[PDB]
């Protein structure tokens, strides 16, 4: 019941790659769509990636080349995978959900040290 | 919503609706209008 479940954060070295896996109870097809928000402490949250039931996907300039979203239909969770991670992006990543009505999840924070 | 606004839509007992740029429908109290002293 948890719903939006996050878990793949932690510390990491600069240049490296991480997993995160969002998961929630719910039918993954129904909820029709996902993004992702980080927010480094002090600054406004901002969104990440974003995919839709059909399947567009669009991501924002710092995103994009890096790190593509993913999602499996066998398993209910939204695959991101981290890649060559530099200092900015440390922040509290959170994938975000709505179905009718809004869902959110606890986020994680992520750490990067060089 | 702790701010107040004018009334949208109606649910009853000074409570008001409406949609605005979390939850996209948000609900407030009514605010019957504009202060003023004369
Ligand atoms: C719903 O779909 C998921 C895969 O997306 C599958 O694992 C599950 O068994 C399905 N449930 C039903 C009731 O069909
Ligand atoms: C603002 O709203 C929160 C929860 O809705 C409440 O606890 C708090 O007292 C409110 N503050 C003011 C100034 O209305």
């Amino acid at each position: 019941q948890v719903q939006l479940q996050e878990s793949g954060g932690g510390l990491v070295q600069a240049g490296g790659s991480l997993r995160l896996s969002c998961a929630a109870s719910e039918s993954i097809f129904r909820m029709e769509l996902m993004e992702w928000y980080h927010q480094a402490p002090g600054k406004q949250r901002e969104l990440v990636a974003t995919i839709n039931r059909c399947g567009s996907t669009n991501y924002s300039d710092s995103v994009k080349g890096r790190f593509i979203i993913s999602s499996d239909n066998a398993k209910n969770s939204v695959y991101l995978q981290m890649n060559s991670l530099k200092d900015e992006d440390t922040a509290v990543y959170s994938c975000h959900a709505r179905t009718w009505t809004s869902y959110w999840g606890r986020g994680t924070q992520v750490t990067v040290s060089s | 919503v702790n701010n107040s606004y004018e009334c949208d839509i109606p649910i009853g007992a000074g409570i008001c609706a409406s949609y605005q740029t979390s939850q996209s429908i948000i609900a407030y109290t009514m605010s019957l209008g504009a202060e003023n002293s004369v």
